[PDB]
This record gives structure tokens, sequence and C-alpha cells, in this order.
RNA sequence: AUAUGUUAAGUGGAAAAGGAUGUGGCGUUGCCCAGACAACUAG
RNA sequence: UUGGCACCUCGAUGUCGGCUCAUCGCAUCCUGGGGCUGUAGUCGGUCCCAAGGGUUGGGCUGUUCGCCCAUUAAAGCGGUACGCGAGCUGGGUUCAGAACGUCGUGAGACAGUUCGGUCCCUAUCCGUCGUGGGCGUAGGAAAUUUGAGAGGAGCUGUCCUU
RNA sequence: GGGAUAAGUGCUGAAAGCAUCUAAGCAUGAAGCCCCCCUCAAGAUGAGAUUUCCCAACUUCGGUUAUAAGAUCCCUCAAAG
């Protein structure tokens, strides 16, 4: 909880439609229905964004500091588009058995049919969802320490060991 | 043995009440209901006879707790079998069969005697807001906090 | 991931925080990660 | 038993046994607990007056 | 789905494809007629009552469960059918593909269908602890006085009592058993019989219920 | 019940060396719209 | 665990190992998830989470002990009067007989070794496993709803397709 | 197979203008798990349960009457004991 309490809270040029319990921002490709907190109220007199800080307590000191940045990206994603560049190596290597009185459930040893194997760029409006999917597809092949084989961002460390548990 | 009025049969008048559990602490509510069931608010209260009235909880599924009591406060129960111990969190006991959660709570604040069991059979708990006792014409009863 | 009663920052690159009421040393190095308990 | 009855009868006038008892003592009344309860059970009108006197002595 | 009631006749063998021996159990099932249709807006659960064997109708002085009137008669008069001997219920079949008075034939099943047989067991009466449960006996010689008897039934001072279910001697037999994952070798409509691959529980001329295996 | 405070663990309703970005009190100083302190680029 | 104290039992709380039958724990032997390695792949050093089930036949020393043979996915550590003799054996410890060695003037002693040597009871109460009679629901016959209860759950080895 | 879950891996994100799995929130994840699923006995004096069908003169239904594939008693028996 070591973050600058003071927030810029810049105005939003995109169209905004607050319904009290739920706030939706519809613009070029926004319209992201989301329910915020009802503790601290807002002061959206016009395009300029604003939120009130009632009670003034430890819980209100953080609650008011979260909503401010919680709507910042909300309207930011209604006009802009968060995109991440994912680099990796395309091979398909996955386990070993060779081939793709009874076998372990019919056939065995199946890798993945390489279809893309190129720098993928996710295009979304919600950073939260964008991050999830981005990491969800980045978990397919965790960056191995051998030669960094597998979906990743940039971080990588050379290694070659796996003999002790 | 000078003179002391003693209540008995053909002298006791029992009425009906309808308490609402809308946003009320489990323990705080049960405590009040218990007294009414025993009839400790009557001027003709007698310990060797039943002079209490009938209570009817309407909501009960909107009952709330304090702190992390919905995650803790487990309810254990044995089945008289080697290793037959079952448990269930209060929060999970409020979603399914919430009427039993209030019953037990109010039944744990009554004496464990023959009269205590008969006095605990005058309590009716529900989950919605519609009770099938319109023939008894029960009136509302504000909780004297 | 060491689990000892005493947890102190080994270097200045390691920072200490509190997650789920537990003192942990979220350090950059993977061999410098400790958790009290 | 008497105390219990009095408490119930004294709670119908927005008051507590401890508060009522205190007031009565300050008023100067010397009625017994067995007599106070007996009155409340029967002549309830008479009991009402008693409470008023105790409420006037604060 | 696909329920029926039949009687256990005996046990024989049938040669299948590639000259492979297959032990089967002859089950005769005829005169199957629906008697009622339990709904969810009148009972709270969908089900259908089915009869099995027939019997004689109206009779006066009759001190035997075979032929009379009144109670059973009336209930069987509701639908166009005669008094039944056995009656059961099925809450696994659809209650929209049947009609009060329909005749459940043995054409509903087809060779290669997995079914689950259900029925009561034979009965050996009062049995010992070496037969009821798989227990071992003590030395038969070497100056031993412990043969087909049970051992200890508890510990000592601590918890000085016997825990529920100490596996002691008692009556063992009449129990409802249900064999799962069976098979229908071949179905005959001429004699209205079904050939199940294996052996169902119960003695000869006993009541058995068949149902399509869920798994 | 009244009046004022403390605690967020069910502490209350079991222990110690030690460990720790919990929190409230007291003190003693060092900077502060010449602009501290986040933010940040010169070797 | 070996001990310290001497509070219950000397008008008796009568027994070491094995046999039969069990329950409970977790400081985890096997199977399941993970983390980090001065962690080549296989494989395993350590650490964390996890108790549901499963945990072998023989030879021998007197056996609780231990050593060996051959297996197994594994042959885990404990608690319950060092679980269990009104359920079993009597090998051990063991009582009157008799040898050997040391000790004693001798009767004899030895936490020395050896052969032989009677283990009593018709279940009243609670408890447990089965099975009926009597009433009660304001019911004569069938067919049932059921979450209250019990049981069962995750072991191996090949085949064969990037 | 389904639902929450543990260690753990995360995604956003704030009471040091950075950071941070966290104080809100969104995920994922065990022979985990008692849950659900499967098998069996089961009306619960918290008199309870439910459905279908059958059964009337006495005589103020006092029971003077009584009826119901309504119960036995007794007799031939075994898929039961």
């Amino acid at each position: 909880s070591r973050v600058g309490k003071k927030i810029i809270d810049i105005p939003s040029d995109v169209t905004v439609t607050f319904d009290g319990n739920h706030v939706t921002v519809k613009g070029p490709k926004g319209e992201l229905s989301r329910t915020l907190n009802e503790r601290m109220t807002f002061k959206q007199e016009e395009n300029t964004i604003e939120v009130v800080r009632p009670s003034d307590s430890k819980e209100d000191r953080t609650n008011h500091g979260t909503t401010r940045a919680l709507l910042n990206n909300m309207v930011q994603g209604v006009s802009q588009g968060y995109v991440k560049v994912l680099e990796l190596v395309g091979v398909g290597y996955r386990a070993q058995m060779q081939g793709k009185p009874v076998e372990i459930k019919a056939e065995e040893n199946i890798t993945f049919s390489v279809e893309k194997n190129t720098v993928v760029k996710v295009e979304g409006i919600s950073k939260e969802q964008v991050g999830a999917l981005a990491s969800n597809i980045r978990s397919v092949r965790p960056p191995e320490p051998y030669k960094g084989k597998g979906i990743r961002y940039q971080g990588e460390y050379v290694r070659r060991k796996e003999g002790k548990t | 043995m000078r003179q002391t009025f003693m209540a008995n049969e053909s002298n006791i008048e029992r009425k009906w009440y309808v308490i609402d559990a809308e946003g009320q602490t489990l323990g705080r509510l049960s405590s009040e209901v218990a007294s009414i069931l025993r009839g400790k608010n009557k001027v003709t209260y007698t310990p060797h006879v039943d002079t209490g009235d009938y209570v009817i909880v309407i909501n009960a599924s909107k009952i709330e707790f304090t702190g992390n009591k919905e995650t803790d406060k487990v309810y254990y129960r044995h089945s008289n079998h080697p290793g037959g111990i079952k448990s269930i969190t209060a929060g999970e006991l409020r979603r399914t069969n919430p009427e039993r959660l209030i019953e037990n709570s109010i039944k744990g604040m009554l004496p464990s005697t023959r009269l205590g069991e008969k006095q605990g059979k005058k309590l009716f708990v529900y989950g919605g807001a519609e009770h099938p006792h319109a023939a008894q014409q029960p009136e509302n009863y504000e909780l004297r906090g | 991931m060491k689990v000892r009663p005493s947890v102190k920052p080994i270097c200045e690159k390691c920072k200490v925080i509190k997650r789920k009421g537990k003192v942990m040393v979220i350090c950059e190095n993977p061999k410098h990660k400790q958790r009290q308990g | 038993l008497w105390i219990t009855r009095i408490n119930a009868a004294a709670r119908q006038h927005e008051m507590s046994y401890s508060r009522l008892m205190n007031g009565l003592k300050k008023a100067g009344i010397d009625i017994n607990r067995k007599m106070l309860s007996e009155i409340a059970i029967s002549d309830e009108k008479a009991f009402a007056q008693l409470v008023t006197k105790a409420k006037d002595a604060l | 789905t696909k329920g029926i009631l039949g009687r256990k006749i005996g046990m024989t063998q049938v040669f299948g494809e590639n000259g492979e021996l297959i032990p089967v159990t002859v089950v005769e099932a005829k005169e199957n007629v629906v008697l009622q249709k339990k709904t969810v807006e009148v009972d709270g659960y969908n089900a259908i009552q089915v009869g099995f064997e027939d019997k004689k109708a109206y009779k006066k002085d009759a001190k035997s469960n075979k032929y009379a009137n009144k109670p059973a008669e009336g209930h069987a008069k509701k639908a166009d059918a005669a008094p039944k001997r056995f009656i059961r219920e099925f809450r696994n079949v659809d209650v929209d593909a049947y009609e009060v008075g329909q005749e459940v034939s043995v054409d509903t099943f087809v060779a290669g269908d997995v079914i689950d047989v259900t029925g009561v067991s034979k009965g050996k009466g009062f049995q010992g602890a070496i037969k009821r449960h798989g227990q071992s006996r003590g030395p038969m010689s070497h100056g031993s006085h412990f043969h087909r008897a049970p051992g200890s039934v508890g510990m000592a001072s601590d918890a000085s009592r016997v825990f529920k279910g100490q596996k002691m001697p008692g009556r063992m037999g009449g129990n409802t058993v249900t064999v799962q994952n069976l098979e229908v070798v071949q179905v005959d409509t001429e004699n209205k019989v079904i050939l199940v691959k294996g052996n169902v529980p119960g003695p000869k001329k006993g009541l058995v219920e068949i149902r399509t295996s869920i798994k």
C-alpha cells in the first residue's frame, strides 16, 4: 500500500454514462458494463472525471485511490487499444514416446499441430481481460531455461539441469 | 404459603407474533425470541407451566453475521460410529436449508427439560416471506433492542 | 522457497511485504525467496 | 419469582426493574416485593400510579 | 429409460461368433402393462407403475392372495387391464412416451444393450462369522481350542464397549443386490424371453427388474 | 446502563529465544510551494 | 525410552511373545499435486501441501530383537492396561525332581547353562449382531418421496501410431 | 464428470506519485473433499410425510349396528426359516 495517494484524474473526451451502482463508458468501441464501489460517490459534472472522498479513513484512503485509476484505463480502453507483443520459438516438441496386453488408453504421445508460430499480438479494450488471455496463452509453454523455448515476453536465463527432483 | 397467584390451565392466553430477520444479527435476534417463547415478558409468568406465545420468522435467509464468521464457525455432529464426525461452515449452511440454522440457534438458548422441548415446538421458521398461518391472524412485533 | 521462523533481506535487491497475514521476502533472485511460518 | 414478575410488569411502562426499584426507594415507599407483584397482577391501574411516583423521583 | 419386469427361469450356455462359449440366463417377461403415471405437479416426481403376472378376478370366500376383488380390483379397473401380481416404479424412463394401459413388450431391448439387473438374494438363514464375513479359523491341532469362532470385539479399559458394526454372527441372505454393466445376448418375441450374458441374483421363479445402465 | 479511549485476532478463550512494512501513543530533530519527498540521466 | 516421586489397588487390578479380530493419529514407506537446486535426459538432493486406501512369503538366533533368501508400487513410524487369555496356545518367565561350572566349613546361594513339569467359570445389567410382540400416528390395501445413516472409492505391465 | 478448495502460478490494483497475487476484484490448481455422482436400509412423536383404490345400517354414530385381495385362529406346504 505504498502508492501516491494524490491522483491526476484527467478528463475523459469519450462519451460516459454513469447509472450510479453501475458505470458504462460507450465510445468508438467501448461499452464496457462494470459495477464499481458505492462507498465513495463521484462528481462527473461533465467530460472531466471526478470522485468524492467521504469518511476519510484507512479503508477510504485506499478505496478512493483504487476507483480513480479503476476508471482511468476503463475510458482509456474505450478510445485506445492495449496490445502486447509475444515472441517465442516454433517447433512443437512436447514429451517423448515416438508415434502419433493393452496400451495406456488407445494411442499416446501427441504434440501440437503448428498453425501460427509467429509473433502474436492480442487486440482488446479491457487491460484486465487482455492480461488474462495474454498470460493464458503464455502458459501454453513456460519459458524453459534451456534456450527460452516456449511463449514468453523477453525475460530469459540460460541453463541445462533437471537431475535432482 | 400465604398468597401468591399461580397460572395454570383455563387461565393462560397464548397469542401469535411475526418477527422479521431482515438485516439482523443471528445471536442478537435468537436471544430476544427465546425470552418470548418462554414468556418471561408476561406479568403472570409461572415456571412449572407454559405461558409463552408462538413466534414466526418470515425472512431468515437474509440473516447476517460479523467478521469472518461465515468462513469459520463450523457445525460438527457425530453419528455414534467410529470416525463418524461430519462438519459444515455457517456460510454454507445459510445458502442451503437456512431455516435449520436459525432453529438450532434459538433451540440452544432453551432449557433441556420436558417443558423445554414442548416450548421449542412453538417456533416456525421460513426462507421466503409468505407464511401459511393467516387463520391465526398474527401481528408484527418490533425487536426491543 | 525457504520456510524458517526468522526472515531477513539477504541483499538490498530483496524487498519484504505481507500477503494473507504472512511476512514474505519477494526478492528478484529465485534462490532468495523466503516465507515466515 | 416476584422479581421476575415485577421486571415484566415494569417493562410495559418503558422502565427497568433496577430503575423502578431505585426510584421507589427515593420516593419513600416501603412496599414488599411480594406485595408489589400481587398488586401488578390484579389492580393494574393502581400499579400505573406507583410507577408515576417513582418516575417523579427520578 | 427402457424398463421391464421378468421372472428368472434357469441358466444355460450359447455359442456366439468365432465359436466362443457364453453363459446366459433365461428371463421370461410377459403381460407387462402400465397401471399409472406419477407426475411432478401431483406427486413431485415423474414415474410409471408397471404390472407383471396375472391372476383370477372376482371371488367371495377366498383366504389366499390369488383371486378376490375390492381394493386391488378397483385400482386395476382404472386402466384397461386385469389384476397384476407384482407392481414396481421407474423414475429413469420418459413419462411422455407411455399411456395408462400400454403393453410394454420385449421389443424395446436390442442385442448388444447394456442393462442393470436387480432382485433379492437367496438366503442361508442364521450363519456364522466364518461364512457371513471372510474370516480365518484358528489352528485345527497343536492343542488349540479356537476353531470357527470370532476373536476380540474391543480393546480394554479405554472405551470399554463395542463400536457399532462389530461384524458378529446373524441372519444373512434376503438382500436387494443390483449387478451393473451386463449385456443382452439375444431377445425372443415368440416366447417373450431375454438372454442376459452372466448370472442375476435370486433363486428360480424369482422377480427381477431390468433397466438401461446409466454409466 | 452512562461517559471516554484501545484492539480486527474470535485476540479475548494456553508458552520462550527470536523475527516483522500491524497499530496507537509519547518524546528528541530536517527538509518543506527559494520548492522537500515519489517522478527521473549525467562520466 | 532408561530413570526420579510413592498419590489409587496386597479380604488379588494374575501373565512377555505369537494367533484371531480391530479402531485412531501423522512426525508420509507407496500412489497425487507443487518449489528450488553446485537442478545433463533418464533421474533425484531437499522443502511445502496432502491421511483416502494399500502396505509379502520363507530360513535362523531364544525371542520382543536382529541377520539372511526371494519378491513388491511399497515392504512407514506410533496410541489404545507396552490394544485384545470370563476369545486361543504355554514356547519364554516359570513351583516341588536331576546334572555341570564357580562360591561357601556346612544347610545352600549364582541377573550361570541344560532335560522334565495340572491355564477354573451355566452371562444378571450396560454394550454389540440379528429377529419378533404392544401401542402411537388421530386410517383398510398397495405403490412410493427421503439427505438423516452405512458402504465403496485413484494398483501394475506391455502394445502402438508426429 | 460436476462444484467450491490447499501448497502454488497468475491478471488487474491501491493509504512512499515506481513497485506489489491483495486491502477490493478475475482466473487456474490435488488420490484433494467430508461435497456431488454410484450402491444399500430409511416417516423421521421436529404426532408430520405422499398418491391411487375399496368400505354403512344401527340409531342422538351411546357405537345397540357393522362392513372392506380387512385381519386372523386352524389346515397342505417351501423360492423362507
